[PDB]
Order: structure tokens, then C-alpha cells, then sequence
């Protein structure tokens, strides 16, 4: 919005070598599209050759959901170290998961399948930890990545 | 043997005319009618003879040609009408009136009947009323002399 | 959110000493279509496209309170073609008390105004009711 | 090329005349009608060509111009028209009739079609019944005479 | 500048003859028409010039004047008219035809429109139909010649 | 297999920012009839031909959040007689969440906008609805 | 015997993949009536005298399944006026799976096609149907 | 227009060679016609000898129906890779296809005979596509052409 123009006109064969690079470098460009005005082209982070991080709305989606689960988790420190506080953390972790499957951010037809949450004596946690008091939780969630590139075929039909 | 009529409402017309035939938006026409000829006769009685009179042929005569589209404001056809009616320059034309059809041995559209209608040139011109109250199209018609018309046989 | 609103919190401002209203009916706004076909159209149905508008009348109801009589001034306000004019505005709102979709009504006056009915066994009270013509609408949500 | 004919409910008449151009409700009415126009002709007969006749251009001949108002009560058309019928002091003037629509590229109001109507003066005026017994507005009508029309190419 | 049209439904007719302009019933009517005014022409046609013809004024004719009322038994408007009927005897009269309106400034009726009506005199009176079988009412019909009518400015 | 499909579970395209509905209706194709006799027909019934098509309007509801007014945006793009038009495309989905019937709508433009009705003691929810015409529709299952 | 026979065992063959629906009627045959009265008749009614025959329409119902397409397919089969016509057998059947009462219809074809409505909340299946035109119709029983 | 003349005369003997070569590589001719003034005559590409792309009417219309399927289809890019996505695009793509079926530029009677558009799992596209962005479509169509040569016989009618 408010923008005349870029001032620099970028083409398909100069962003061949900023979206895609040896050194995983991308740079996101902004262009002119005729009809449409001035849009954002590329979504991609410094990190563009890593399998998991590639995309800046996973890297995104991970942060929020993090920051999240630590204000949910915060109210149970000091708690004495037991069985029952495991049980109300994990209670309270599978609780917003599930509220975030529901909105559609998480891959899979069934809450079984889009994450899963573990704690326990000898699963996640050594006594070593309990006893000096830590806690240790086990989180898996399941994602979708954007597709970028469409592709046409063209032919001529027998009449 | 025919078991079926035909359908009225897929038809075209085509001027053969000054570069008219070639233009997409002259053969787009909302409404067609004027095709119909009559023969006019006089009566003579015969004395003696009571149990009928004779009618004996005089000449033809044939009706004007009506096209009705909705408003088109830049038309090479009304060019040549108005350099008729305001000019008093007129320049017959040749036309033909298709009825159409689709044929299949797949499917592709065909004509079905064709007139040919010889020397037409301009006789009105017309645009509906405006009215600031109604839910209308702006709609002209043209109407035509002609000389006769056959069928393309 | 994931949550819708309710229809159970309003008000209504229409130069009257009172806000409150039984019920708010009427919000409407409709357009014309106007059809086309040529002879040579590969398609055999016909063509749509935008004609004039059109807006529906409005009708409000309340109770009957003792030393009101509004409803009755305002029809009355009429002459032979002349009558007071008001500016109509309904809105909705939230739980803190504030606006949340508004509808605005232009050049409103009205055209109808119902009396009560009355029954001795009746255990209901005593509602009027009325009609207003106006010009246009309009709906500004946010 | 064209897709959707245009609207009939949304149009203006401009006097370009004494002084009336400037003056706003001149230019508002509710109907406007009467441009056409029509070619009239004779017919001859040739001797031993009986499969067609001739058809010969004579005159040509418009339709008189209609407009609907309600009532004015102090108007200076009608004041130039009461002039030309009481004192039989006629003074003829040019007309536009103006088809509009809206223009975008944001969007305006801009003329589509127009025509010039060339040499107009008064021929009746009236206005409608009253009544009683019925809801209705008290409506004036002109009729103007002219003597032919053009599209401002 | 205006925004909303006059009504047609609130109207009064005023008698400036023998002494009926103070008689109530005198005023009181269900329908009037008939104000209305025609300029007659002809057509002359110059050789050489095909574009159009010349329209020559000729004369003005004006429409008979139409009152309609419940039957009043006694009238003496009636008189006047039987008077000139039956003894060949007339003596024209002049009117006012006034449309009114609401002013205030509390409120008051006022003319909003006046026209003159100047010499008119008896041209027919008739009476509805009786029937045995039908809900109506005796209504009575007034048609005048006169010479031409004026605004009140 | 042996089992019908139930008709609780689908989704719209419409070109706005939600995708979920309440109801969805108007789904129809017709086709005209002519009839036709000769005098000496041994049959004494008229003969019948196809004729011209017949779509219907579609007419979709949904509940009302805050901050949400694409209906009356898309209705007032309105211009004399231009509009923006849409490709509408709607369809049936199964267990996996994948679609099944799709019902394909062509140069769809609103023709009608209502809004809702208010009541005190109502405890349901906030109701707009629109009505939109169209061309011609298709429908692809498999 | 002395018992009657039930309708809810029978069978439809139209030219499709199944032959079950949930639905079937419009079976029905008609005559015009024509009056007369001469003058000096002692009797002050009219005179009856059988006129022309007239056939209704036939609407059936089915419930939906992935993978059948029938229905739009043979409506699609439409043409300016020509059209795919087939021969329609209804049947009622027995105990034994055998039949008892035909109905053949002579030169169908469809001339409607509705598909189905769609409700969050609902607990129902999801049903198309059909109404066919079709020049006559016959009953055979044994 | 605003034309007098052509500096050279050519003549049907020599337009002969110049419409039709070994090479392929025609040339378009600009003659005066008696009555008529300066008209365009021949309208075929360097690729004469082309039994897809002799003329130069079918190149301009694909190019035409290949840039605005373009123009249409950009909206989708960094959208989920997913089915609702290929029922969105398909849908665009015949949509555009009828409009253009309707105006008379594809040949048949009935759309289904006029083109046809393909996108689906093991159908256009693969597995291992998927999880890299790209989506395939494949989109038929059937066009005339113009017939250049008319050719008159006379005989003697029996009285």
C-alpha cells in the first residue's frame, strides 16, 4: 500500500540466482506484476538449502506455538515434583495442540495423528532429573510446506 | 420422413455488401422478421355464369425487412444508412438470412435454410424511448426495401 | 475467533426519548437483473447483468409505557406532502457496551403506526408498532 | 467487441439557446422521446417485368420531440414557449440530447452518445387531469417540432 | 432548487361571474380537465433540398374545459347554463383554476398555481346512468367552450 | 460399496477470507418443453422436443463474526451496470478430507444481500444471508 | 386370495448401472371432457363426451454414491432439440423376486435434474432426483 | 492507409517462390489489387513447411490464451499443495476455456469437443513432486484453419 514503484526492475533470469543459491543465501524480491500493482515474491529464509527450515512461515508457526506452550507451561514451577504436576502439564500442552489441529494448522485427519506429547520416569526423564528438580517433556507436530512452481502442457487435439 | 419441426430461435445474417461480411458485430441480431410475399388480384363477373366469378392475377408485392439489436455506437452499417437518409446517396446491397442448425457424422454447426434477399437499401431508423423509471435496454431497429428474395436451393 | 454474536443486544437511535425496542426487522438491500440473448449465440440461455436497486421498508416494535406518545407525534407531524425527516441509526454491540456492526438509514419517516389489541383474559402486554420508508441503506461492520 | 448493450435509464437534454444551458432543473426530466426518422417513397410499375416492382425515393420525414416533467412553477423554457404561442413571436433554437454512462481509467460520469437536434420551436403544450379521488403528481408535457438530427461524430 | 414535485389531488375552480364567486357549492367539484393547447402547421417542400422540409405555423386551437360533481338539485350555475340551452341566450363569463398548496412561515392555504380561463360559455351537460342493480352515484358533467386561458403572473 | 454419502461435511471458494457455510442451496438444472401435433396423427396426445435451459439462483447463509464484512463489499462493488464477477466453485469432501461431487459455477455476481433480525429474549445466534446469480453451472463426479 | 399387496418391493430399468431408488411416481392417465346442451333438451344439464388424453411427468428419487454420474451424463446428452430417448420399465414385485404389475413408458427423456442440500448439523443422506417427460404410458397386471 | 504505392511490382509467377520454398522461410507479399488499392497478401510464418505452425493466426491466439491462463493461474502460487488447490486451478482454466469456446475462436459444437483440462496424483503429476512444489496440468485444444486456394470450372450447358 502508499507505493509508487520499485526502483529496480528485477526479471525471471536475475531471481534464478537470488531465490536459489550454493550458499543458501535467498533474498526475496519485490515486483511488478501488470494489473496488480506491487507484490512480495519469495518466502524463503537465510537458511534456503536446510530440509527442514527453508520456509519462513514454519520457522513462524513454530516460534508462536513455543511461546504459547511456555506462558500455558509457566504457572507450574515450584510445584512439588510428582506424578500428578507430569499429568496436569501434559493435560495442558495436548489441550492447546488439539485447539490448534482444530483451526486447520496442523496436518492429518485425526488429533492422533498431527502430534503427540510423552513424559515419564525412565520415557523422557532420568531420576538424576527429578530428584535436583527438572522436568522433561517429548513434543512432535506434523506440518505442510507451500508448493512454488506450476507447470503447463499445451497440445493440439485430434479433430 | 420428418417426425420433428425445426427450432426458431438460432438463426444469423450476412451482408454481402461494401466489407460488412467480415464484421462479427453486423451478424448479431436480437430479432428478424419482414419475409413474406403476396399476390394481388381483381374480380371480374362473367353474365351467365352465376355459380362463381373470375380472379385474375395483377401483380406482387412484398414486405419490408426488420432487424432489432440493442444499441451499437460506432457501426459501420449505420454509416452507409445515414449516408442514404441525410445525403440522399444510396447504395443497394445483396443480403442472405440463415437458419441454422447442428449436423453430426462429430457435431458441427451447419446452415439450414438459406434466403438470399436482392437490392436493399435503407427505408427507417428508430431508438426506444428513455425513461427514467424502467429497467431497459436501449434498443434500435432498422428497416429495409428490398426487391424479392429467393431460397438458395 | 471461532465464535459467533447473538441477536439479543442492540439499540436504536431515532430522535425518541427511549432506545429500547422489542424487535428490529427489515435490513435489506436488492438488485435488479435484466437478461440478453443474439440469434447466433452458441449458448441458449440467456445473459445477466446489474439493473436499479431497491430497498425494503422497516418495521420496529415496543412496549407501551404510561406518558409516551411519540410514535403518534411524529406520524402526525405530516402535511400534505411535507413531513419531518430523521436520520436512522441501529447498532449492535458487545459485552463492554460499544457498537460493534451499525446500519445507517437516510431521510426516514413513517408510514404506519399500529395500535394494540385488546383481551380480558389476556395475559400479555400491550405492544404498538411501526413502518418507516427510507431512501437508502447502508452496513459498516468494524 | 461487445458483450453487454447498454443501459436506457440514465440521460440528459441540454438547450443551447437564450441563456437556458446554465440553469439546472432544465436539464432534469422524467422522460424523453420522438428520434426517428423515415423515408417515403412511391411506386412504379414496368411493363412486361412482372417478378418485382420499382420502389422510388421521394421525401423524408422526423418524428416530433416529446418531454415529461413534474410541474415547474416558474420556468424560463416555458416562459420562451408562452412567448412563442400567446404573441405568435417564434425565435427556433439547437438542442443535445445526451446519453450517459460511467468512465473509469478513478471513475467519472462521461456523455456515450449524443445527438444535435437543429431548429426546434414550440408546437403543444399540457398538463395532466387533476383529481380528487387519486394519489399523483401534476405533470407537464412539451412537444417540439425540429427539423432533422445528428450524431456528433 | 426543487427536489420534490407538487400533488394534483388538492384543486379549486372559481366562478368571476353573474354573483357565483360567493356560493360554496359553486366551487366544490370531483374532476376538472381539459387545459391544454395546440399549434397547427403545414408542410412545404423546396426543390433542391432533400435534407428536410419547411413546417409553417397556421393557427392555435385549445381543448374544451370538463367539470364533473355530485347532482346538485338546485344550482344556479345550472341555470345559467339551461338559460343559454333551451333560449338560444348566452352570456360568457370569465374563471380561475387554481391549484393549492400548504405555506407557513403558522401554516396557512395558499394558490401555488393559477390560470385564467377567458369567455366561456355552455357546450354540453349530461347525467349518469341509472341502474336498478348497481352501488353509484348521481354524477353530473360540464363541458365549455372558451377563447384561451393565461397564467397569473 | 453399499453405503450413501451424507451431506454434513463440505466447503466453498467464493473469493473471500472464510470458507465454511451454514446452508447451501439452489443447486438445479432445467430444460424446456415443446409440444407439437398434425391433424391426422393415429395418436391423439402431443409429440415433445428439448428446448431452452433454466438455471436458478444460489442462495448461501452464514453467522456473523466481528470484523468480517466481505458481503456487502462484494455487493457494493456495483456500478451502473458493471460488476465484479467470480468463479464460485463448491464441493463435497469425504473421511481423508479430500473432495468428491464438485459443482462448478460460472460468472457468479450477488443479487441480494439481507442481514439479520434482533430479539431480547432470542438465544440464537446472528444470520446473514445472499442470494447470486449465474450463467450456467456443471457438476464433475468422480 | 383376500390380501392385498404392499409397495415397498420393486424395481426401475432406465438404461443406468442400478436399478434402485428410494422414490417413484407420476404414474397416472387422463381424458378431456367435453359438455353440450341443445335447446329444447327436457333436460337442463349438459351432455358428456370423451376429448384428447394427457400423461404427467415422472419424478424419481436416489440416494448418492461415489462414482455414478448417470443422471447429469444423459441429461447432457441434450442437443438444439435432439436428445438420447430411451424406453422406461417399472416393476412391482413378489415374494419369490418375481413380477406382478409393468408400467412401460414409450420415449423418455429427462427434463430436470436437482441436486441435494447441504446442512452442518445434518443427520440425513444426501439425495438427487429427476423428472422424466415421456409421450405414453401403459399397466399391465398378469 | 496513407499509403500511394509499392516501389515493386510482383506478379503471381514470382509470389510462387516466395510463398512456397524447400527452405520453409516464406514471405509475405504487399501488391495493389485494380479497385481495391494495397492489400496484405499471404499471412504465413518463417516455419512454412510446419504441419502445427504454418500460419500466424494460430501462434497469436496460443500466445494470447497462454499469457492470460498465466495471468489467471499467478493468484495460487505459495498456496498449499493439496487437492482443493488443483480444484481451484482446473476450475479457473475451463472456466476461461468456455468463455472463449462461446466467442467462436475453438472449433465443435459442445466444449467437451473443443479442449480438455487434466491435473491429479499418478495422473499428471507424482509422488516425490509433491514434496518439492510443483504441480502439473495438462490442457487440449482444438483450432481451425484457412483454406488459401478456390478453384473454378466452366463447361458448355446442352440447350
Amino acid at each position: 500500500s502508499s507505493v509508487i514503484k520499485p526502483v529496480l526492475k528485477i526479471t525471471n533470469e536475475q531471481q534464478n540466482n537470488l531465490n536459489v543459491h550454493p550458499t543458501g543465501k535467498s533474498i526475496n524480491a519485490i515486483r511488478a506484476f501488470t494489473g496488480k500493482g506491487t507484490l512480495i515474491w519469495g518466502a524463503r529464509t537465510l537458511a534456503g538449502n536446510d530440509n527442514e527450515w527453508r520456509y519462513v512461515s514454519v520457522r513462524r508457526f513454530f516460534n508462536m506455538a513455543e511461546e504459547s506452550i511456555k506462558k500455558g507451561s509457566e504457572p507450574f514451577v515450584f510445584e512439588p515434583n510428582d506424578a500428578n504436576t507430569w499429568t496436569k502439564v501434559k493435560a495442558m500442552i495436548e489441550n492447546f495442540l488439539t485447539l490448534q489441529w482444530r483451526a486447520g494448522a496442523l496436518a492429518g485427519a485425526k488429533p492422533e495423528q498431527a502430534f503427540y506429547v510423552k513424559i515419564g520416569l525412565n520415557e523422557t526423564m532420568t531420576a538424576l532429573d527429578i530428584l535436583e528438580g527438572r522436568m522433561i517433556v517429548e513434543i512432535g507436530m506434523a506440518v505442510v510446506r507451500p508448493a512454488e512452481f506450476i507447470i503447463l502442457k499445451f497440445s493440439h487435439k485430434m479433430q | 420422413i420428418r417426425t420433428y419441426p425445426p427450432v426458431s430461435f438460432f438463426f444469423e445474417v450476412v451482408f454481402q455488401g461494401e466489407n460488412l461480411d467480415k464484421d462479427v458485430v453486423e451478424t448479431r441480431f436480437q430479432s428478424v422478421t419482414g419475409l413474406s410475399v403476396d399476390m394481388q388480384t381483381e374480380t371480374l363477373k362473367e353474365g351467365g355464369e352465376n355459380r362463381f366469378e373470375h380472379i385474375l392475377p395483377v401483380r406482387t408485392k412484398y414486405d419490408p425487412l426488420v432487424l432489432k439489436r440493442g444499441l451499437v455506437n460506432d457501426s459501420q452499417m449505420v454509416k452507409w444508412c445515414m449516408d442514404a437518409i441525410l445525403n440522399f446517396d444510396i447504395r443497394p446491397m445483396n443480403l442472405l438470412v440463415r437458419l441454422l442448425h447442428i449436423e453430426r457424422s462429430s457435431s458441427t454447426i451447419a446452415p439450414l435454410m438459406t434466403w438470399k434477399v436482392i437490392n436493399a437499401w435503407p427505408k427507417k431508423w428508430s431508438v426506444s424511448e428513455f425513461n427514467a423509471e424502467q429497467n431497459s435496454i436501449a434498443v434500435e431497429s432498422l428497416e429495409l426495401n428490398y426487391s424479392y428474395f429467393e431460397t438458395l436451393k | 475467533a471461532e465464535y459467533p454474536l447473538p441477536k439479543f443486544h442492540f439499540q436504536v437511535d431515532w430522535g425518541g426519548s427511549r432506545l429500547g425496542f422489542t424487535e428490529v426487522s427489515g435490513l435489506d438491500v436488492e438488485t435488479e437483473v435484466i437478461e440478453y440473448r443474439e440469434g447466433n449465440l452458441p449458448q441458449y440461455h440467456k445473459l445477466k447483468m446489474p439493473g436499479m436497486q431497491k430497498f425494503s421498508n422497516i418495521t420496529m416494535k415496543r412496549g407501551t409505557f404510561q406518558g409516551d406518545n411519540d410514535f403518534y407525534k411524529w406520524w402526525n407531524t405530516v402535511a400534505l406532502n411535507t413531513i419531518e425527516r430523521r436520520d436512522l441509526t441501529i447498532s449492535l454491540l458487545n459485552e463492554k457496551h460499544e457498537p460493534v456492526v451499525v446500519w445507517k438509514v437516510n431521510r426516514a419517516w413513517p408510514t404506519k403506526v399500529q395500535s394494540t389489541d385488546l383481551k380480558g383474559d389476556g395475559n400479555e402486554v400491550a405492544i404498538e408498532s411501526i413502518e418507516v420508508a427510507h431512501e437508502g441503506l447502508t452496513i459498516q461492520n468494524g
